[PDB]
RNA sequence: CGCGUCCCCCGCGAGCGCACGGGGUCGGCGGCGAUGUCGGCUACCCACCCGACCCGUCUUGAAACACGGACCAAGGAGUCUA
RNA sequence: GAGUGGCGCGGACGCUACGCCGCGACGAGUAGGAGGGCCGCUGCGGUGAGCCUUGAAGCCUAGGGCGCGGGCCCGGGUGGAG
């Protein structure tokens, strides 16, 4: 359960890098990237995860499925949005306040989105 | 321009000097790193007018200020560039600052992967 | 509908009604006053129409934002300050330009402008000075008036008139405006006598003058 | 209700 | 034309005996010499003005080599008639005995 | 909140008794012309 | 359906603020009962010791109930009883200030700390000037500043002291619960007195500036508040 | 400037247990909210005594 | 400052606005700008005012006409078992 | 509090709970006692798809900074294998 196996991999976690007095977390889902127990991407049964695209433009949305947990080929859904910056967050405002899958990521998560859409963005 | 931070307050410090070690003046075999004297009779121990004063916990910055640079954001140390997408949304606040090691053709990677991210580097024009 | 007759009781000291809340309801007379009990605008297209919406929602959003302040009251913005005079800046009174390029020139005083600044005229055939602003705490307000009663100043000229727009070339409006104030102060200054070769002075400081001492 |  | 500004003697600090303040300055403007005599100055500005070898901008023309340390009256000090005064960086001590110029332009008359 | 009563007064008061007290000197330079 | 319960929520809200006006009235009318108590008790002394002159008889009046005590010496080399007095009056402090009523127990308290304090009879002026100026209750034990009627009325609701002006009659006509509204205020962080002392360590009466200063008090009360 | 003895003026008792153990400290958690959020003074005593030593909570025979 | 009603004497009106109101804001301005100037507190050198006796140790009491210490680097002293 | 009768698809930050936040009083100190060290040294189990001949340790430095401090991180030089 959540805040069992958090108790075992707050402090003693392959991910986590202290230094400076800041500790982040290197998961391959965590968003806002930080040691908590809401924002690690490993421990619950519903995760949201923003990457940038296989390819240079789009980004991809990762959503962890309810059903199989201990099945981690088949656990994460992988969808990706290539579209304009305004209907790449709209869908993604869809995906998380719609499904009322996790809505307090909602908003860290369209943040995050436009994060990677304006880093593969050309530079004057 | 430069990459600004999200906010500029005024880092106020109590103290600008170093507490330099009690008769650290004269001798070469004292260092100037500090060590609280202990001895019977010493004057900067009990606190006498005018001798080399001791550091206290009064002396301690802003808990919004500490640890600040003088531009306003806050450092991060960074080896290689999986290091950095952890900075990508704490990007306003803080900043990275590459190691001393890290070799010249893996800074040229750092420096031109941290420019498209956005985010701010404390020494990006080091070897070349 | 009801015209917004104007405070009925005046103001003894700040703060402070003249009349109480029981004398207040007979004068406001209450007896006989009681009482008892957008967003998406169509827009046609040429397969069907289109709703548009003025204000739709935001591309961009920043990595971390600022929250929002709290709420204070006292906090006014400039345009709607509360102007002081000096009491000794009367309309005529010649002051002594004291900070900039025409420091220790005497200056005839015209009129307190909209922003605080003093509109001040040394005249241009005197002291070299034209309709110039000058600000309270840099002149001196000395015991030496003239009757500027009748005279009317352009009103066109004012706080946006003399606001540098961004070398600097004087404009003709500048010049007609000015032998047009000038032209009716010259004579009550050659009135008074000695006093045009007295703003034509420069004011300074000897051996021996404490200012503490000297009246003006 | 005395307002009234 | 002439000068526009009366003239202060910077005495010394502001001090006990075996403790001195650097912070405020007392100065002794020439003239005055009562607390009775010393509420016209109370809130002027002061200038150390000195010059040093290199060339430092000037707001009004050229760079010149003259310097400023801006100052404040702030109190009278004592009962015949000196005056405590606070400058933007602590003055130098080189300057005690040496001239600074009070200012009129926080005017009040 | 009775202050603002008390207040009040006191300066009401104050205005009344200086009026009177300036009537009264008004009333001695009558004496000394008379 | 709703349209009752925003309705419902709406007569709280209105019930609520009547009855604040209600008590709002009652903080006006009482500060105007003590004010017509305040000046009728004034007088009385004037018209007692007139008719006393006009037999040709003295009127020695009411001793008075009320002191004002400030500790004016510090911390440094002070006996144990002296010391155990101190800190029964409050007075832990140098420049710090309680009332104490007068009775036969309290003043053979103050005349044993007699060096260390300058205490005399305060006056109706004195007495709004410390609890409206340095005014801070002792609410969960918490140096908490009496900005407000709600703090007062909170704590010493069960006394029928509800405001200000209540704590301010109950302090200086020395009433019933004296106790619970003196114990209520936190003792009083007076300033150094402004144009000093005449000499700290002798008696008023030989020059100084310690012991009973019966109505001139409110002088040294002037200078540190 | 003030005559305190501060001998006592930190409090000796627990805020927290000792124990790494993890399911105890889950329990803690959960009676930490019980002990805020209700006017219970059971929730109080069963938090302040999940915190105390083995010396101090001692074995109930049956 | 409604009467429709409870004594001995003679329970939801409506707005708009100003603010001595649970901690500062401007819907105010003005200069100077590419090898000669702007900023850089800390840090190198110097000057001036104030303060300022040399550490360690035993001692009631150490700057002591008490003892140890010319200077520098590396080693160097509450450990393990019952 | 609850029942039966009389258009527009929107809403900042948060909560390493061993965290974050609010209010009040306080702060000398030898021998001595306790706590916290993201103070430092050397080796072992884990871990960083760590760093490194495109230059590791070490050393020097009127360079840039952080920390109340123990200390530390970057720049330049030397050095050649960790």
């Amino acid at each position: 359960s959540a805040h069992l196996q958090w108790m075992v991999v707050r402090n003693c976690s392959s991910f986590l890098i202290k230094r400076n007095k800041q500790t982040y977390s290197t998961e391959p889902n965590n968003l806002k990237a930080r040691n908590s127990f809401r924002y690690n991407g490993l421990i619950h049964r519903k995760t949201v995860g923003v990457e940038p695209a296989a390819d240079g433009k789009g980004v991809v949305v990762v959503m962890k499925r309810r059903s199989g947990q201990r099945k981690p080929a088949t656990s994460y859904v992988r969808t990706t949005i290539n579209k304009n910056a305004r209907a790449t967050l709209s869908s993604i405002r869809h995906m998380i306040r719609k499904n009322k899958y996790h809505p307090d990521l909602r908003m860290a998560a369209i943040r995050r989105a436009s994060a990677i859409l304006r880093s593969q963005k050309p530079v004057m | 321009a430069a990459l600004r931070p999200l906010v500029k307050p005024k880092i106020v410090k109590k103290r600008t000097k170093k507490f330099i070690r009690h008769q650290s003046d004269r001798y070469v075999k004292i260092k100037r790193n500090w060590r609280k004297p202990r001895g019977i009779d010493n004057r900067v121990r009990r606190r006498f007018k005018g001798q080399i004063l001791m550091p206290n916990i009064g002396y301690g910055s802003n808990k919004k200020t500490k640890h600040m640079l003088p531009s306003g954001f806050r450092k991060f140390l960074v080896h290689n560039v999986k290091e950095l997408e952890v900075l990508l949304m704490c990007n306003k606040s803080y900043c990275a600052e590459i190691a001393h090691n890290v070799s010249s053709k893996n800074r040229k990677a750092i420096v031109e992967r941290a420019a498209q991210l956005a985010i701010r580097v404390t020494n990006p024009n080091a070897r070349l | 509908k009801g015209k917004p007759h104007c405070s009925r009781n005046p103001v003894l000291v700040r703060g402070i009604g003249r009349y109480s809340r029981s004398a207040m309801y007979s004068r406001k007379a209450l007896y006989k006053r009681k009482y008892a009990a957008l967003a998406t605008v169509t827009k046609p297209v040429g397969g069907g129409t289109r709703v548009v919406k003025l204000r739709k929602m935001p591309r961009y959003y920043p990595t971390e934002d600022v929250p929002r302040k709290l709420l204070s009251h006292g906090k006014k913005p400039f345009s709607q300050h509360v102007r002081k005079l000096r009491a000794s800046i009367t309309p005529g009174t010649i002051l002594i330009i004291l900070t900039g390029r025409h420091r220790g020139k005497r200056v005839v005083f015209l009129k307190q402008l909209s922003s605080g600044l003093l509109l001040v005229t040394g005249p241009l055939s005197l002291n070299r000075v034209p309709l110039r602003r000058t600000h309270q705490k840099f002149v001196i307000a000395t015991s030496t008036k003239i009757d500027i009663s009748g005279v009317k100043i352009p009103k066109h000229l004012t706080d946006a008139y003399f606001k540098k727009k961004k070398k600097y070339e004087i404009t003709e409006q500048r010049k007609v405006d000015q032998k047009a104030v000038d032209s009716q102060i010259l004579p009550k200054i050659k009135a008074v006598p000695q006093l045009q070769g007295y703003l034509r002075s420069v004011f300074a400081l000897t051996n021996g003058v404490y200012p503490h001492k000297l009246v003006f | 209700r005395g307002l009234r | 034309s002439g000068r526009l500004w009366c003239k202060a003697i910077f005495a010394g600090y502001k001090r006990g005996l075996r403790n001195q303040r650097e912070h405020t300055a007392l100065l002794k403007i020439e003239g005055v010499y009562a607390r009775d005599e010393t509420e016209f100055y109370l809130g002027k500005r002061c200038a150390y003005v000195y010059k040093a070898k290199n060339n430092t901008v000037t707001p009004g023309g050229k760079p010149n080599k003259t310097r400023v340390i801006w100052g404040k009256v702030t109190r009278a000090h004592g009962n015949s008639g000196m005056v405590r005064a606070k400058f933007r960086s602590n003055l130098p001590a080189k300057a005690i005995g040496h001239r600074i110029r009070v200012m009129l332009y926080p005017s009040r008359i | 909140p009775y202050a603002k009563t008390m207040r009040r007064n006191t300066i009401l008061r104050q205005a009344r008794n200086h009026k009177l007290r300036v009537e009264r000197a008004a009333a001695a330079l009558a004496a000394k012309s008379d | 359906n709703f349209a009752e319960l925003k309705i419902k929520r709406l007569r709280k809200k209105f019930a609520q603020k009547m009855l604040r006006k209600a008590r709002r009235k009652l903080i006006y009318e009482k500060a105007k009962h003590y004010h017509k108590e305040y000046r009728q008790m004034y007088r009385t002394e004037i018209r007692m010791a007139r008719m006393a002159r006009k037999a040709g008889n003295f009127y020695v009046p009411a001793e008075p109930k009320l002191a004002f005590v400030i500790r004016i010496r510090g911390i440094n080399g002070v006996s144990p009883k002296v010391r155990k007095v101190l800190q029964l009056l409050r007075l832990r402090q140098i420049f710090n200030g309680t009332f104490v009523k007068l009775n036969k127990a309290s003043i053979n308290m103050l005349r044993i700390v007699e060096p260390y304090i300058a205490w005399g009879y305060p006056n109706l002026k004195s007495v709004n000037e410390l609890i409206y100026k340095r005014g801070y209750g002792k609410i969960n034990k918490k140096r908490i500043a009496l900005t407000d009627n709600t703090l007062i009325a909170r704590s010493l609701g069960k006394y029928n002291i509800i405001c200000m002006e209540d704590l301010i009659h109950e302090i200086y006509t020395v009433g019933k619960h004296f106790k619970e509204a003196n114990n209520f205020l936190w003792p009083f962080k007076l300033s150094s007195p402004r144009g000093g002392m005449k000499k700290k360590t002798t008696h008023f009466v030989e020059g100084g500036d310690a012991g009973n200063r019966e109505d001139q008090i409110n002088r040294l009360i002037r200078r540190m508040n | 400037g003030v005559d305190i003895l501060h001998n006592k003026d930190r409090k000796v008792w627990r805020k927290e247990p000792k124990s790494q153990d993890m399911y105890l400290r889950l329990l803690v958690k959960l009676y930490r909210f019980l002990a805020r959020h209700t006017n219970s003074t059971f929730n109080q005593v069963v938090l302040k005594r999940l915190f105390m030593s083995r010396t101090k909570r001692p074995p109930l025979s049956l």
